[PDB]
């Protein structure tokens, strides 16, 4: 029912997430290594920013299926659906968050060497949220799993 | 850093009193301090004393001042003009004129033996034309490098322009390569020779129509003198008074009459122009290079030297006495230069006074602002010590 | 019948996905191979990269397909919805991301031919999102393979 549609969210939400990230980055980055090749490294550490939202992902996703494949109701649907939407949505937003960020960080990471620590810190505290997703939602499945019951 | 890349020995030119003392280290002498403590140990000091000239007054000592940093900007001028020829041309590393070899010892160690050098300047000449003399040999040098790659671009054309007429294309292509006597005519009362240059696909179109197309044409007289890849060129015997029938009456079929006429003047003059044309490119090019390396060397001595008078000048004015000065010239290693520009700054800008002293520390090399690089030219900062920095 | 849009969605996006990386990346390939004309080789190994997302997307769907039976059990049926949409929407999320650096890197390509390498790197960064979509649908196929037991 809901629970199926839980697993499916996650997965569409947090994988458009970071592809938003890894373009807008990426275009700001392609361009810029044509000034200076030696950003290289540099200029990789905000595209695997977005990397990381989806492995954390495909952790709570992979809980689901093994209890998945049995005709549910709607006890532990709803209780599935709601652990599938917080991976969703973190991954969504901080993935969001992460390319606009680092598209003009770009900039920053270029001139200021010294306060590239500081690009970090901003893309860090998106990070934050796909922690919130992924914690609330690991414990949400484990509860989840009663099978059937209206 | 990776602000800016360095992969060659950069320079920082420092003058101190001799009383001086660091406050970053307490207890340590000035060239004590450059060999062990500056950046990590790892910094290079080199010699770069100079001694006394003979100065005029103290009235003098400001009127040279401002013509030394003038000086100093336009021998900067000439000398990074002369790297940027050799750079362009790839016939001597582009990678080197940073740290290559003056007089054939390398850059830190050729600052190492600076003491003031001796080529024509010498210390019981006065520092009015010592400042003038020097200014003038760098100009002469420099317009003389001007010249002669200008010449190399005039060479240059000329030699594109020959080459089109030897093989390229009909346009302006003017033929010479082709002599013989059976596709010309020449001593001849009644007939001249029109070129035709024709379309590949409009050759079989040529062939039918071109005795009919003009009236009095020389019959057997098509024979393909050259081609190129877009055009066949064709020669056609004719008489002079129907030259004009002909070139009217091709155009409106779509040939193009290219407009040559045999003389054996205009044969020996076309391959003479490319002949002169290459010669001159190449003699040009290996005096261009020699001359080029010769005047580096010679502008890089008289370069160093103005800035060794004008730190020690400088000096001299700020800070009076002691008579003599400690001057020291620091050979950084790459990447660490914004680290050896602060450890100065903390250590010895209490000298200056605390007035002199402005934070806007830090380095911007893109163009995307202007503050945070220091010169005491501008109002916006000032350096608070007698430093210069140097970048090869 | 919630089979048929499994099969659905995982074939549609996934196809479209591939379409707008190949398309993209055409449009700054074109524009970069008049100037340099030898560096074709390292042009055409961005194009292929999104053309391999299809492939997993309809193996999905055919499996799919076997396990739907006439049965009718809504909880079995949207686990095939589900698993469709997982690699769909996540084929879709990855192509979309890789013609953007896809474009941006033929940029590149043109003026440091030497460092080629950096584009691909940040490119291949949009596959893990399809790997995440694969597992997941996989599993979910699986369980779901029981031609809707009611």
């Amino acid at each position: 029912f809901f629970g199926a549609i839980g697993c499916a969210s996650a997965i569409i939400f947090t994988s458009l997430g970071a592809a938003y990230g890894t373009a807008k980055s990426g275009v700001g980055i392609c361009a810029t290594c044509v000034l200076r090749p030696d950003l290289l490294f540099k200029n990789i550490v905000p595209v695997i920013m977005a990397g990381i939202i989806a492995i954390y992902g495909l952790v709570v996703s992979v809980l689901v299926c093994y209890s998945l494949g049995q005709k549910q109701a709607l006890y532990t649907g709803f209780i599935q659906l709601g652990a599938g939407l917080s991976v969703g949505l973190s991954g969504l937003a901080a993935g969001f968050a992460i390319g606009i960020v680092g598209d003009a960080g770009v900039r920053g990471s270029s001139q200021q060497p010294r306060l590239f620590v500081g690009m970090i810190l901003i893309l860090i505290f998106a990070e934050v949220l796909g922690l919130y997703g992924l914690i609330v939602a690991l414990l949400l499945n484990s509860r989840a799993t009663q099978d059937v019951v209206c | 850093m990776a602000t800016a890349l360095y992969t060659a020995n950069d320079f920082i030119l420092i003058s101190l009193p001799q009383n001086a003392q660091p406050v970053t280290a307490p207890g340590s002498k000035t060239d004590s301090w450059f060999n062990e403590t500056l950046i990590g140990g790892r910094a290079f000091v080199s010699d770069f004393k100079i001694p006394e000239f003979k100065i005029g007054s103290l009235d003098t000592l400001i009127v040279e001042s401002e013509e030394l940093s003038k000086v100093d900007n336009q021998i900067g001028a000439s000398i990074g003009k002369i790297i940027e020829i050799l750079q362009g041309l790839n016939e001597t590393s582009t990678n080197a004129y940073r740290t290559l070899p003056i007089n054939n010892m390398p850059v830190p160690e050729y600052l190492e033996n600076f003491q003031w050098q001796t080529r024509k300047f010498k210390l019981d000449k006065s520092i009015k034309d010592l400042i003038t003399l020097i200014s003038n040999e760098s100009s002469q040098l420099d317009a003389d490098v001007r010249a002669t790659y200008a010449n190399y671009n005039s060479a240059k054309t000329n030699l594109a322009a020959a080459e089109r007429k030897k093989t390229g294309d009909l346009s302006v292509r003017s033929l010479h390569d082709i002599v013989k006597p059976e596709d010309f005519v020449l001593n001849s009362e009644h007939l001249t020779t029109v070129l035709v240059a024709v379309p590949k696909s409009l050759k079989s179109d040529f062939e039918k129509s071109y005795e009919t197309l003009s009236k009095n044409v020389v019959p057997a007289s098509a024979s393909v003198i050259a081609e190129d890849a877009e055009y066949v060129l064709f020669n056609v015997h004719l008489f002079k008074k129907n030259v004009q029938e002909f070139t009217t009456a091709a155009r409106e079929k779509k040939f193009i009459p290219r407009e040559f006429n045999y003389s054996e003047e205009l044969i020996d003059q076309l391959k003479k122009e490319h002949d002169s044309a290459a010669s001159l490119e190449q003699s040009l090019r290996v005096q261009l290079v020699r001359l080029a390396k010769t005047a580096y060397v010679d502008v890089f001595i008289n370069w160093f030297h103005i800035k060794a008078l004008r730190v020690y000048v400088e000096s001299v004015l700020r800070y009076g006495l002691p008579p003599h000065f400690n001057i020291k010239i620091i050979a950084v290693p790459p990447k660490n230069l914004s680290k050896c520009k602060s450890e100065l700054i903390d250590a010895f800008g209490f000298l200056g006074g605390n007035a002199f002293m402005k934070d806007k520390k830090g380095k911007i090399n893109k163009q995307d602002t202007s503050l945070h690089q220091y010169a005491s030219l501008v109002d916006t900062e000032y350096e608070p010590f007698v430093m210069y920095i140097i970048n090869l």
